[PDB]
């Protein structure tokens, strides 16, 4: 029948770190030429919020129009558990349609940070794996990035968290980087943010030993 | 020597399996039926095919006894989800324009796309013919329709329409 | 349910395990769901690289709790022809539909890659805890399908978790697994094994040790 919604949650690396604003996003799509009004309505936690930023309805190439509206949330909110209600409105719906999103819920659980340097047997290679292991997390939600000397190194991949038999969460990340680069004598660097980390971060280092 | 006449009804020659389809033999009293060049059993003024089968597709052509032969008439009749069906091809400028995206049993359709040379050029929320109160040059281009039955997500083949000067 | 669209098909591949060991069956499972209990009937056709074979095992028609019917086809492939690349196609018939659905699984195409595997001492942080961690990094390999599994001593470890395949930013893929044990098992120190199942291994295997 009539438009879709999709009520998205906030990056969570941006519900972590001060320097960001967390924001939750309620997309409708498949909205008529016919009828093209959309309104929006948004509840935190039961109450009525009026700053939510709507944009100009855009039509895509199949002819529909897709509205979107952006609700900047506070991060404890968001944090404590506090749920996020987008209602819209449109003449092609009988009722309005109604979503909502919160954090996942349960005893958050602190990972711990492992850093593990190459296998002796991976010197014949060219380049090396650094390995960052994180484990026994709670949410899974997380972020996981690399440093070098005070710049992001790009060239890793994370796996999915993966559930553990305790409950928890464990993940690996790899860092590839030359074989004669990590010979040199850097120190590289395992960086996470979760929620139950002391400020939302951790560090550890790997290096020549 | 009058030419007997094959009419439809309902009049498109591209159909799904399933579809009904009534073929009148216009003359002026008896009736007899050709399809692909061979008698069939009716000798009805109206042939009636309940249920379209692929099969059925090819010429047909009837006569009257006060009648010579009649020009073929072509059925199509197609395999598939979704047709999108028109009263013709060539559309002259002013024109209406109304196309059908005709859905194998009748099946309800929802979000349903008319696509102009693939880009979407109407949407409705439930099946619903395609209108161009007066066609343009610029109404010329291949189009196909498709939508969602159930979850389905299921496409017409290809047609191409032209406005003339 | 109003099943106004009908049957849909699902088709899958043998597991990993299946396809590399001898001593296991690999087969193809067509499943055909949300079949309508007014049209029940569902007909299968199975092939191989366009070549139709009769030697299929359908089960009958399962009622499903949400008031349809669940109905499977699973076909038997030979060993060698699913590593040869041979494409296995399933069509289904059934009144609810047009047209008969057509699903076609093969093994992935493209290069095999050897894997590469690098067991990992827990690390210096987690040998005060009373549980270590210890890592089998599998990587460089192609294509995704892969079994991995521990050993100490020749016998089985159970206490472990292996991650999906990853695609590494080479196009190819890596996975790690993680064998949690106690820590004075590390520290006296017995030999643990990380073993793995994989078409471009010689013999189809390999077993990478890991001790103190
Ligand atoms: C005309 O053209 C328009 C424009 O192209 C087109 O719009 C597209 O329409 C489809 C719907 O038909 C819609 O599809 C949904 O996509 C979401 C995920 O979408 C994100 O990622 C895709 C790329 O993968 C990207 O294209 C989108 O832009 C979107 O990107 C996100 O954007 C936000 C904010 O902008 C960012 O903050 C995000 O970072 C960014 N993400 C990424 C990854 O880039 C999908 O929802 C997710 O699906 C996964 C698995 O597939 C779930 O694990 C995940 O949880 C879920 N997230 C959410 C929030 O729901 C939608 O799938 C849901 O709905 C399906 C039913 O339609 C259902 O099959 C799925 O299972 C899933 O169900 C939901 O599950 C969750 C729990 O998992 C429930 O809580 C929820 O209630 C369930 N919803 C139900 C049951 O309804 C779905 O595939 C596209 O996003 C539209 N594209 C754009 C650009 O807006 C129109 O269709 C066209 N119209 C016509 C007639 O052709
Ligand atoms: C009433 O109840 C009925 C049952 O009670 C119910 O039937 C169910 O319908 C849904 C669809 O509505 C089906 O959804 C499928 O599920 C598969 C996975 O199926 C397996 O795992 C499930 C758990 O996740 C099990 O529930 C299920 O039993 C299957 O289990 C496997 O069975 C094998 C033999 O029996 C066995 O060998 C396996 O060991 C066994 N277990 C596991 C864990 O594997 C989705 O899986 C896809 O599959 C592809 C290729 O196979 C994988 O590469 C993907 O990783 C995987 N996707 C995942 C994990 O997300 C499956 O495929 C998806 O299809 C949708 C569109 O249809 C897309 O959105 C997805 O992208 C994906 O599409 C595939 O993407 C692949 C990746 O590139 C690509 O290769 C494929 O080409 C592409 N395929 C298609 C078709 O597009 C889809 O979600 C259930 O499986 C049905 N359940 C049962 C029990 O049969 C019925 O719907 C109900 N009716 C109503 C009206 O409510
Ligand atoms: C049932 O199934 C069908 C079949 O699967 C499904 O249809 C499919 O829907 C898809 C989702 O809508 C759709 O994907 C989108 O497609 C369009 C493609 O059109 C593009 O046009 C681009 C330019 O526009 C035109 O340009 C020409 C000339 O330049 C002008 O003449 C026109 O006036 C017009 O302006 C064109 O550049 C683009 O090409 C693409 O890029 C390169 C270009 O070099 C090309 O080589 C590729 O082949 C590629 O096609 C297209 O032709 C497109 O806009 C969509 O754009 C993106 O959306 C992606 C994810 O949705 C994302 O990856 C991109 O970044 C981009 O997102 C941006 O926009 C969104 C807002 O929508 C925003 O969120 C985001 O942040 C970005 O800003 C997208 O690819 C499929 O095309 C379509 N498939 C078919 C066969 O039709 C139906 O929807 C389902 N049907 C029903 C009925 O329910
Ligand atoms: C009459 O002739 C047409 C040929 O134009 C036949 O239509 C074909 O039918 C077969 C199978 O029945 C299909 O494989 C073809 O795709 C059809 N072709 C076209 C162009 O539509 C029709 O079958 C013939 N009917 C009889 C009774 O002889």
């Amino acid at each position: 029948g009539g438009p879709s919604v999709f009520l998205f949650p906030p990056k969570p690396k941006d519900t972590l770190m001060i320097s960001r604003t967390p924001e939750v996003t309620c997309v409708v799509v498949d909205v008529s030429h016919e009828d093209p009004e959309v309104k929006f309505n948004w509840y935190v936690d039961g109450v009525e919020v009026h700053n939510a930023k709507t944009k100009p309805r855009e039509e895509q190439y199949n002819s529909t129009y897709r509205v979107v509206s952006v609700l900047t949330v506070l991060h404890q909110d968001w944090l404590n558990g506090k749920e996020y209600k987008c209602k819209v409105s449109n003449k092609a719906l009988p009722a309005p349609i109604e979503k909502t999103i919160s954090k996942a819920k349960g005893q958050p659980r602190e990972p711990q940070v492992y850093t593990l340097p190459p296998s002796r047997d991976e010197l014949t290679k060219n380049q090396v794996s650094l390995t960052c292991l994180v484990k026994g997390f709670y949410p899974s939600d997380i972020a996981v990035e690399w440093e070098s000397n005070g710049q992001p190194e790009n060239n890793y991949k994370t796996t999915p968290p993966v559930l553990d038999s305790d409950g928890s969460f464990f993940l690996y990340s790899k860092l590839t980087v030359d074989k004669s680069r990590w010979q040199q004598g850097n120190v590289f660097s395992c960086s996470v943010m979760h929620e139950a980390l002391h400020n939302h971060y951790t560090q550890k280092s790997l290096s020549l030993s | 020597l009058p030419k007997a006449v094959v009419f439809l009804e309902p009049q498109w020659y591209r159909v799904l399996e399933k579809d009904s389809v009534t073929l009148k033999c216009q003359g002026a009293q008896s009736t007899q039926w050709f399809h692909n060049e061979s008698l069939i059993s009716s000798q009805a003024s109206s042939y009636f095919i309940d249920a379209a089968t692929v099969d059925d597709s090819g010429e047909y052509r009837c006569q009257t006894q006060l009648s010579t032969l009649s020009d073929p008439v072509q059925l199509e009749v197609h395999i598939g989800w979704l047709l999108l069906q028109a009263p013709r091809w060539v559309f002259k400028e002013e024109d209406p324009i109304h196309l059908r995206c005709h859905s194998w049993k009748n099946t309800a359709l929802h979000k349903v796309t008319y696509l102009q040379n693939g880009k979407g050029r109407k949407y409705f929320h439930h099946n619903s013919d395609f209108y161009i109160p007066k066609a343009t040059l610029k109404d010329s281009g291949s189009y196909f329709c498709r939508g969602l039955v159930g979850s389905k997500n299921v496409s017409s083949e290809t047609v191409q329409i032209t406005i003339t000067q």
